[PDB]
C-alpha cells in the first residue's frame, strides 16, 4: 500500500542511497535485503540530483489539540457567508525533466481576480528541497488552450502569495475575522495552498484582539485583514467542497440549475466566481 | 507516471506538517494528540560493532542503537519542507544517523529533540562523555 503524497516524478531509473532517500520506499532496490536496507561499500551517493517530488493528495483530517479543523461542516460555512471567497485553480503540468503532477499555473478567486504563477515544484536534491521554477505546459487540447500564453507570464511565487494576502485583506477586513475558501473537486486547491497557506494555533494580530489572519515570514508575526501590509501568508484559513453536498454532474451544469447571470468564460476566476453562486443558491435562495 | 515515496499511515502527519508554521511543534503536539510517529524510515541492517557517534558516514550503531539513513529521520527532508538552518542545508541528509534502541520506535521525533556533542560526536544525555 502506497500513496501519491511526495511521489518522485523524475525520469531516473533507479531509487536512491540509503542516506539519502526520504523513506525506506524510496531507498533503491540494489540495497534492500532481509527486510531492511544495507550499506554497500563501494556504492557511493548521488551528489549532482534533481528529483521533482509531487505535492498531490494532501490529507488535513488530523484532530490535534489547539489547531483549528481546515475543513468545515455546511452548517459553519452558512454561518460565516460573509467570509466565502470562491477558489479554482488551473493547472500546468510536469514536463522533461519530471512527469507526473500538476503545478499552479492561474488562481482565480470569487472576487474577478486571476493570478499567474511562474510553474514551480518541490525539487528534492543532495542538501535540501529546493522550491523552484520547473519544466511545465499546459496540458493538451482545445479546452485548455487559453493557458498557452499564461506560460509566459507568471509572476515568482513570493510575489504572488503577497498579492493573495492583499486581495484577502481588501475584501474581508470589513466582512468577517476569516475566510472559508469555497471550493469544488478541492484536491488540487488543497496542493496549490501548499505555496500560499501557513497553519498553527488560533493565534491574535500583533496589533490588535483580532484572531490572526495572515502570517509574514519577513517577522515570524501574525495580523489580522486589517494589520497584514507586506503579509506573504494566509494563516488558518477555512474551506468547504460544495461538490461533496450531493451533487452528480459537474459544476457548470449544477450552478446553471439556480443562476443565469454567470456565463462561463471559461477561466479560474469564472469558476471560482460560479463555485461561490452555487453554494449561496443552495444555502440562501427558497 | 512516477514512482511512490510514501505509505498511507503517514499522509496525515505529513500534510500537517507539510503546512505549519512551527513544523517541529507540529509534529510534537500530533505526537501528544495521539497520532502514531512517522514510519517507513530507512533502518539499517549493521553489525552493531560500530563507533555509536550520533552521525556518521557508514552505519555505526553500538550495541545500544539502530542506524538508520538520514534523511529520513529528518522532519524537513520527510514534509519536503525549509531547513530551519541559515544556509538551509541538512545536516542528516548524505549521512547515517544512530538511534538509541530505547527511541527507534521514533527516529524523525528523537532528532527533533535532541542534540550532539561536537566535542565527543555522541548523543547529548545518550552518550556524550563530556560531563
Ligand atoms: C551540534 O549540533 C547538533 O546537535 C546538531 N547538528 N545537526 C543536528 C544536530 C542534532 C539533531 C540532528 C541534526
Ligand atoms: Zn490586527
Ligand atoms: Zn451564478
Ligand atoms: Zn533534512
Ligand atoms: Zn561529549
Amino acid at each position: 500500500n502506497v500513496t501519491g503524497l511526495f511521489k518522485d516524478c523524475s525520469k531516473v531509473i533507479t531509487g536512491l542511497h540509503p542516506t539519502q532517500a526520504p523513506t525506506h520506499l524510496s531507498v533503491d532496490t540494489k540495497f534492500k535485503t532481509e527486510g531492511l536496507c544495507v550499506d554497500i561499500p563501494g556504492i557511493p551517493k548521488d551528489m549532482t540530483y534533481r528529483r521533482l517530488i509531487s505535492m498531490m493528495g494532501f490529507k488535513m483530517n488530523y484532530q490535534v489539540n489547539g489547531y483549528p479543523n481546515m475543513f468545515i461542516t455546511r452548517e459553519e460555512a452558512i454561518r460565516h457567508v460573509r467570509a466565502w471567497i470562491g477558489f479554482d485553480v488551473e493547472g500546468c503540468h510536469a514536463t522533461r525533466e519530471a512527469v507526473g503532477t500538476n503545478l499552479p499555473l492561474q488562481l482565480g478567486f470569487s472576487t474577478g481576480v486571476n493570478l499567474v504563477a511562474v510553474p514551480t515544484g518541490y525539487v528534492d536534491t543532495p542538501n535540501n528541497t529546493d522550491f523552484s521554477r520547473v519544466s511545465a505546459k499546459p496540458p493538451p487540447g482545445d479546452q485548455f488552450k487559453h493557458l498557452i500564453p499564461l506560460m509566459y507570464k507568471g509572476l515568482p511565487w513570493n510575489v504572488v502569495r503577497i498579492k493573495i494576502v492583499q486581495m484577502l485583506s481588501d475584501t474581508l477586513k470589513n466582512l468577517s475575522d476569516r475566510v472559508v475558501f469555497v471550493l469544488w473537486a478541492h484536491g488540487f486547491e488543497l496542493t496549490s495552498m501548499k505555496y500560499f497557506v501557513k497553519i498553527g494555533p488560533e493565534r491574535t494580530c500583533c496589533l490588535c484582539d483580532r484572531r490572526a489572519t495572515c502570517f509574514s515570514t519577513a517577522s515570524d508575526t501574525y495580523a489580522c485583514w486589517h494589520h497584514s501590509i507586506g503579509f506573504d501568508y494566509v494563516y488558518n484559513p477555512f474551506m468547504i467542497d460544495v461538490q461533496q453536498w450531493g451533487f452528480t454532474g459537474n459544476l457548470q451544469s449544477n450552478h446553471d440549475l439556480y443562476c443565469q447571470v454567470h456565463g462561463n468564460a471559461h477561466v479560474a476566476s469564472c469558476d471560482a466566481i460560479m463555485t461561490r453562486c452555487l453554494a449561496v443558491h443552495e444555502c440562501f435562495v427558497k | 507516471a512516477g514512482n511512490a515515496t510514501e505509505v498511507p499511515a503517514n499522509s496525515t502527519v505529513l500534510s500537517f506538517c507539510a503546512f505549519a508554521v512551527d513544523a517541529a511543534k507540529a509534529y510534537k503536539d500530533y505526537l501528544a494528540s495521539g497520532g502514531q510517529p512517522i514510519t517507513n524510515c530507512v533502518k539499517m541492517l549493521c553489525t552493531h560493532t560500530g563507533t555509536g557517534q550520533a552521525i556518521t558516514v557508514t552505519p555505526e550503531a553500538n550495541m545500544d542503537q539502530e542506524s538508520f539513513g538520514g534523511a529520513s529521520c529528518c522532519l524537513y527532508c520527510r514534509c519536503h519542507i525549509d531547513h530551519p538552518n541559515p544556509k538551509g542545508f541538512c545536516d542528516l541528509k548524505g549521512k547515517y544517523v544512530q538511534i538509541p534502541t530505547t527511541c527507534a520506535n521514533d527516529p524523525v521525533g528523537f532528532t527533533l529533540k535532541n542534540t550532539v556533542c561536537t566535542v565527543c560526536g555522541m548523543w547529548k544525555g545518550y552518550g556524550c562523555s563530556c560531563d
